[PDB]
């Protein structure tokens, strides 16, 4: 504890919550973008890709 | 947790960065601070991260 300040914070009350969406889901979602714009360039945008 | 109470009296209970095994059981009732006691085993457990 003494050589990490996260367990002083936390002791004293001070905590992080995470995220909602994990950075797998985002990578999810970056791959997703990247696959329809090289598949089907601006059309997945405006509807059907 | 909860639906709406227009809905259902049912809740569930996130104890927030902690192990479910670390979780806290307290037969006693002046050894907590929340005096309500969810059965941890009895109910459904699932960790989270
Ligand atoms: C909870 O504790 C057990 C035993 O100490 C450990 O193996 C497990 O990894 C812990 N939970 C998480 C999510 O790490």
């Amino acid at each position: 504890a003494a050589r990490d300040l996260i367990c002083a914070q936390k002791f004293n009350g001070l905590t992080v919550l995470p995220p909602l969406l994990t950075d797998e889901m985002i990578a999810q979602y970056t791959s997703a973008l990247l696959a329809g714009t090289i598949t089907s360039g601006w059309t997945f945008g405006a509807g059907a890709a | 947790i909860t639906p709406g109470t227009n809905t259902s009296n049912q809740v569930a209970v996130l104890y927030q960065g902690v192990n479910c095994t670390e979780v806290p059981v307290a037969i006693h009732a002046d050894q907590l601070t929340p005096t309500w006691r969810v059965y941890s085993t009895g109910s459904n457990v699932f960790q989270t991260r």
